[PDB]
């Protein structure tokens, strides 16, 4: 193969070219692309619906011309007479003269509840809050809204209060925690209208004992319209590049006498899963609204996630000189027993997450008693396998490594033509896999960088972006992967 | 000072729809500072407000520039709520490219700007003055509490968005009255600088439980507090009566509760042992 005939002096000039591409990765994400995400909290205006339901919707639009009738704050529904159905929490998503664009392409929304403390109303043991949703949308100004979803979206309050109960800490806040709330796939129109109402009933317990809310608050989350940009840019320059060398190396493997051995069709599939990670499918929601988008990126990663553990393994199984032939993946437990259970696993919990989410926005499966419970086994099934997974590609290196110093203690007694082949074999093993270790490395030391780090460096004059400069180099580094995979294992002249 | 009639005349143009809140928020800062000192000997009265301008040498002390840090995170927070709840057009605002400052850097220098202008001088007074405010600016920066959210493969931790939460005033309050506690006296003009999250008085303050009417002090006398605690040492060492009234008082009793609302309730009758010290 390619390399196996190149010198030191090509090889390093390859790596020296791929080097400067990654930093060019690297660079792109922190200099150009601005944050990956936003998040903008919104308060909720307290609306007061003056009427009884005629079965028809009234939209209580929280501000500007034809503005609900609000109050503040609580405690100015007692003088008022309001009851606990008739104050609509409304949140008008686009901020003031802002508007929503289809280069957000998600829009996360998450409840943040303000429950005062107070001695006579506190929050019960198992307190679920049921509030009726209702979503609209709008693409220009001074025309009406039409329904997007409407249901029940149910709740559990897991509030805490580490404040001591005496009267002397009344009226603070509980210290609760966060409510998902909604995710839909695409940012479709430009506006939308966020109605939630939070009905009380005494005879069956629905809102009883949720405590004393004053405000909610809610928090939008979308993809900042300019990463999103330079993540097409990127993933627009790159399909060529891997469409093309995967193309050259299968040409050229179709070309010799031999049929491809194992190894080259595993590089060939994992080609195939980079190309369809980087097909630019999401330039088409621009134009078109399409909710399952999340589901498909999903998807492809995650497929492109299982096809490079299982290049990994085989990559390892295969370059032991032992005496058996481990080629015909009939034979290979080690790959498709942990590898294929775990993706399989995944694949279930993302259908029952986030393709539940297309239906019913506000669909969340952690809500159900059984739902959660079924998840977090799906999790910890994955988890496993993908332990076994890891304790199985620990013991292959194990055993590579021993093989590797059991043949070189008699490479010197060989033939000197067969002895260059297992010399070959143990230096392209060790190479890659160095390759691989460093790559991994990166991979963890930069996404825990990003993890532990607020975001952005004011190192010099200008703000250096380093969330945004792990994605872009990441995806830089393993699309490089790919390509020198494909580059080096080809076969040659 | 701290008046709507004063932040339009003593402001900052381009922002002009802005006062009514300014001087709101700067009430709402001060009525939290009554209620911090409403068991000291002095209960943040709101004389010292526009008659501690002038006479700077003798209203320096450590309560004004509580006074000042307060009002200037009130208006911070006041604002904060305006942008969030649409009270405001645009709020930081590319929103296309990046988004916007997260409404805070917007309540922050709409703050700065209408507090800041209040200081006509630049004396050592004023030097103080613009430093209190500061320091009640990044205690409402610090207070915030930071919270996260998973959103990347499967719902994993690939990507985190994280965005800051204002913490409710009383958290606030609670920590500008600990700055309070640890205030540093400076010597002449405001020779060292000082830290920008410490408050900063330049003149001691005065004996506040004697009466004093020039002064503007109305003296530790007809008030109440508690024994069960800070009184008694503020009532018994100054001022030669404790006079237990103990006399009822009616509250709300036996309430059906929701999660707001007007509610059902009825009187209750029960005496208390509510003092007036002096
Ligand atoms: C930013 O966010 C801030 C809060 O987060 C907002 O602050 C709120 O601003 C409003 C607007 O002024 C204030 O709330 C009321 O303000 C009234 C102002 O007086 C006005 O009165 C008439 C209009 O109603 C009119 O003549 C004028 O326009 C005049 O300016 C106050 O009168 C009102 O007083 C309240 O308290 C009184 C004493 O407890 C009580 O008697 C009053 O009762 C009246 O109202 C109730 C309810 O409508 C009736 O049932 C009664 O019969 C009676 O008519 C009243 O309850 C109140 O202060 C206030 O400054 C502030 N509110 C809060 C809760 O903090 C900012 O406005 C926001 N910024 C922007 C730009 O929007
Ligand atoms: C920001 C960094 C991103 C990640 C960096 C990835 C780089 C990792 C470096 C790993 C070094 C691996 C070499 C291990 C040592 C080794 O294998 O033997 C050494 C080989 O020494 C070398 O010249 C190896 C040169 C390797 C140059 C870097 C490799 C880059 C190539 C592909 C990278 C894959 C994509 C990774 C991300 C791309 C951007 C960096 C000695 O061999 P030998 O003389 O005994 O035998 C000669 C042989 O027959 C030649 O024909
Ligand atoms: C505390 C421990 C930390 C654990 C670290 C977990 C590892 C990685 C966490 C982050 C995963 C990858 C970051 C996500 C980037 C990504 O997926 O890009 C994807 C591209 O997918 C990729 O190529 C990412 C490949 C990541 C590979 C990780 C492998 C790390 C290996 C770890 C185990 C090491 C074993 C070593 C074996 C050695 C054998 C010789 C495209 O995104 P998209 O276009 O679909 O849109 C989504 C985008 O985010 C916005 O829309
Ligand atoms: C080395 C493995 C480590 C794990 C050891 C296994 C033992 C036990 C496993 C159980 C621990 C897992 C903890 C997960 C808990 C969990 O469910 O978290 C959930 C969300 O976590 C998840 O959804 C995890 C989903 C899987 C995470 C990895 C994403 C998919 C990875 C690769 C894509 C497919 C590759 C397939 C490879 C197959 C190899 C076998 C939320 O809990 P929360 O409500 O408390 O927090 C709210 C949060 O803000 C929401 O974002
Ligand atoms: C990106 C996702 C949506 C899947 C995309 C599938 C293609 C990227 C793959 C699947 C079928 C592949 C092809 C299968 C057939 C071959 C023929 C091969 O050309 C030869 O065999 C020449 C024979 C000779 O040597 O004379 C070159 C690669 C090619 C086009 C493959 C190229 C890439 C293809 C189109
Ligand atoms: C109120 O305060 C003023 C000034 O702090 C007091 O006036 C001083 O009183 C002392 C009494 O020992 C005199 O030595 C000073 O000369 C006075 N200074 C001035 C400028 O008059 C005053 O006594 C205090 N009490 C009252 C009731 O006014
Ligand atoms: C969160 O749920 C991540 C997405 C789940 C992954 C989707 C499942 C894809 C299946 C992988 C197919 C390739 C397996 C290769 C082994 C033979």
């Amino acid at each position: 193969a390619i390399i196996e005939n190149m010198s030191t002096k090509k090889l390093c000039i390859v790596g020296g070219i791929l080097l400067v591409f990654q930093i060019i990765a690297f660079l792109v994400g922190g200099l150009i692309a601005p944050g990956p995400t936003t998040a903008v909290s919104y308060m909720s205006v307290k609306c007061v619906d003056a009427r009884k339901n005629h079965h028809k919707t009234k939209w209580f639009v929280p501000w500007g011309p034809n503005h609900c009738d609000k109050i503040r704050d609580i405690e100015e529904a007692i003088p008022r007479e309001i009851e606990a159905n008739d104050i609509v929490f409304s949140v008008h998503i686009p901020l003031p003269h802002m508007e929503m664009s289809p280069w957000f392409q998600f829009m996360l929304f998450i409840l943040q509840l303000d429950i005062a403390f107070k001695l006579n109303n506190q929050i019960r043991e198992n307190a679920e809050v049921s509030m009726d949703v209702s979503l609209a949308y709008r693409d220009d100004a001074f025309a009406e809204w039409t329904e997007m979803a409407h249901e029940r979206v149910p709740r559990k309050l897991k509030c805490t209060f580490t404040s001591p109960k005496t009267p002397e800490h009344e009226g603070r806040y509980y210290e609760c925690d966060v409510l998902p709330f909604m995710e839909i796939g695409s940012v479709a129109h430009k506006f939308y209208l966020l109605n939630i109402r939070l009905p009380v009933n005494e005879k069956k317990k629905i809102n009883v004992g949720i405590g004393e809310i004053k405000d909610i608050r809610l928090v939008g989350i979308h993809q900042n319209g300019g990463f999103t940009k330079v993540w097409f840019a990127m993933k627009t320059f790159l399909t060529p590049s891997i469409f093309i060398i995967m193309v050259w190396y299968w040409r050229r493997i179709t070309m010799m006498s031999r049929p491809p051995v194992l190894l080259e069709k595993v590089i060939f599939a994992l080609g195939i899963s980079m190309t369809f990670i980087n097909i630019p499918v999401e330039w088409f929601s621009i134009g078109f609204d399409w909710t399952w988008m999340l589901l498909f990126g999903d998807i492809r990663q995650g497929i492109f996630y299982a096809m490079l553990l299982s290049f990994w393994i085989i990559f390892c199984g295969e370059h032991m000189m032992d005496q058996h032939e481990r080629n015909h993946i009939a034979g290979y437990w080690k790959q498709v027993g942990p590898i294929a259970v775990g993706s399989f696993c995944l694949f279930i919990f993302d259908m029952c997450e986030r393709g539940v989410q297309l239906t019913n926005p506000f669909y969340s499966i952690w809500t159900t008693d059984i739902g959660t419970e079924l998840a977090m086994a799906f999790i910890i099934v994955a988890g496993i396998c993908l332990c076994l997974y890891f304790l199985f590609l620990c013991f292959m290196v194990f055993q590579v490594f021993r093989n590797i110093s059991g043949k070189q203690s008699s490479l010197p007694a060989m033939s000197k033509v067969r002895r260059l082949h297992y010399e070959g074999l143990i230096f392209r093993f060790k190479f890659l896999m160095l390759i691989t270790l460093a790559c991994a490395a990166m991979t963890v030391i930069f996404f825990i960088v990003s993890q532990v780090t607020e975001g952005h460096w004011k190192w010099g004059g200008v703000t250096v972006q380093v969330n945004s400069a792990f994605f872009t180099g990441i995806y830089g580094m393993w699309n490089l992967y790919v390509f020198a995979l494909m580059f080096l294992y080809a076969p040659s002249h | 000072a701290w008046s709507v009639n004063n932040f339009l005349i003593t402001g900052p143009k381009a922002y002009l729809t802005y006062t009514t809140s300014v001087a709101l928020g700067a009430q709402s800062g001060i009525e939290e500072c009554k209620f911090q000192f409403a068991w000291e000997r002095w209960n943040c009265p709101e004389n010292a407000l526009q008659l501690s301008t002038h006479n700077r040498l003798r209203s320096a002390t450590r309560e004004t520039s509580f006074i000042h840090a307060i009002s200037s995170a009130g208006v911070m927070y006041i604002i904060t709520k305006n942008c969030s709840m649409g009270d405001f057009e645009n709020c930081g605002c590319g929103w296309i490219w990046g988004g916007c400052s997260d409404n805070v850097e917007f309540g922050e220098r709409i703050s700065k700007l209408f507090v800041d202008s209040l200081e006509k001088g630049k004396d050592a007074r004023a030097l103080m003055n613009l430093h209190n405010n500061r320091a009640g600016r990044l205690a409402v920066r610090a207070t915030m509490k930071r919270t996260c959210k998973c959103h990347g493969i499967s719902g994993s931790c690939s990507i985190q968005t994280c965005w800051l939460q204002l913490a409710e005033f009383r958290e606030m309050g609670d920590y500008l009255k600990a700055k309070y506690d640890q205030a540093l006296k400076i010597e002449m003009d405001k020779f060292l600088p000082s830290a920008e999250a410490e408050l900063i008085f330049l003149e001691e303050s005065p004996d506040y439980c004697t009466c004093n009417s020039s002064l503007g002090i109305y003296g530790t006398e007809g008030r109440e507090c508690l024994q069960n605690r800070s009184c008694g040492r503020l009532c018994t060492e100054c001022g030669l009566q404790v006079e237990e009234r103990k006399t009822e008082v009616i509250s709300s009793c036996n309430c059906k509760f929701q999660w707001c609302c007007t509610v059902k309730c009825d009187q209750c009758r029960h005496v208390v042992s509510k003092y007036y010290c002096a």
